[PDB]
């Protein structure tokens, strides 16, 4: 049977990036 | 007698076009970029390692998919703020059964197309994360290795409502037939 799948996980977040690319 | 070789070739393909299409389509700053010669054309490549590893475990666990051709589709999903699937690069794959710069230059025409996309595209919402979707049947051994679960897509995200249809690119050789094309709400 045809399913779409995800992963669980979210990716990093634009702001926890943004902070990264800050400091 | 190829088969792996397609899929190697397929995977690395995709980690870079995952990479540029984040880039062209601002969903994390430039700053994070740096730029990279890859199919010998101007690509950008985050530098953040949290992403680079997303990036990374996302396509090895659809690495044994590709292998033994269960992948219909690899699907760059953006999201806005809210999680609400704005705007939608499918990668649609078919490896027919059956009968090298070839397939280089043909994966560089996709590569190319997405740099200069922004030419066609209506130009997205602030505060964007992805994710990934993948259309396959019914990998679960590299998900366990990675810590890397997948789970069912929701139906919020595997539906678009009234999608405008933005086709980039086609291939279409003996061993491989892919069409790049994006979705965008109106």
């Amino acid at each position: 049977k045809k399913i779409v799948i995800m992963p669980c996980k979210c990716a990093p977040s634009r702001q926890l990036v943004q902070v990264w690319l800050q400091a | 007698n190829f088969g792996q070789v397609v899929a190697d070739v397929l995977c690395e393909f995709l980690e870079v076009a995952v990479h540029l299409i984040l880039y062209v389509r601002e969903v994390y700053p430039v700053g994070i970029f740096q730029k990279r010669k890859k199919y010998n054309v101007p690509v950008q490549m985050s530098c953040h390692p949290e992403l680079n590893q997303y990036i990374q475990d996302t396509l090895h666990c659809v690495k044994p998919l590709l292998e033994k051709n269960d992948v219909e589709k690899v699907v760059v999903v953006i999201l806005d703020k809210e999680h609400r699937p704005v705007e939608k690069f499918v990668f649609e794959i078919t490896q027919p059964p059956l009968l090298l710069s070839h397939v280089e230059q043909l994966l560089r025409a996709f590569i190319l197309k997405i740099s200069v996309c922004d030419a066609v595209l209506d130009h997205n919402p602030p505060g964007c994360t992805f994710t990934v979707l993948v259309h396959t049947r019914e990998m679960e051994k590299i998900q366990v290795i990675k810590d890397f679960p997948w789970i069912l897509a929701d139906e919020q995200d595997v539906h678009m409502h009234d999608p405008r249809l933005i086709p980039l690119k086609t291939m279409t050789s003996d061993i491989l037939k892919m069409q790049l094309y994006v979705e965008e709400r109106a």
